[PDB]
C-alpha cells in the first residue's frame, strides 16, 4: 500500500465533482 | 396691454393658447461583461488570499 495525496493541492476550494457542479448549474439555467 | 389716453382701446382676450410638438430621440450604447469575474463576484468564495 503506497499513501499518495488525497487532492489536487491547497490552492483551490477542494471536491473534484467541480464537473458536475457547474454542467447542473447550466442545466438549470477548510484548507 | 397698455391703458390708452388717445384713442378708444378696442378689447383683446387677455390670454391665447399656443401648441407646440414633440421631438423624439433614443440614444444607446452597449457594454459587455465577462462570465468569469461575474463568478468571482456571485460566488462569495474566500478562502484564500
Amino acid at each position: 500500500t503506497v499513501s499518495a495525496p488525497a487532492t489536487y493541492g491547497n490552492f483551490v476550494l477542494s471536491p473534484e465533482n467541480a464537473v458536475t457542479a457547474i454542467s447542473y448549474h447550466s442545466i438549470l439555467a477548510d484548507s | 396691454r397698455v391703458a390708452s389716453g388717445a384713442g378708444l382701446p378696442t378689447s383683446r382676450q387677455t390670454t391665447i393658447m399656443v401648441t407646440k410638438y414633440s421631438e423624439k430621440s433614443p440614444i444607446t450604447i452597449p457594454f459587455e461583461l465577462s462570465a468569469a469575474c461575474l463568478t468571482y463576484l456571485r460566488e462569495t468564495f474566500e478562502g484564500t488570499i
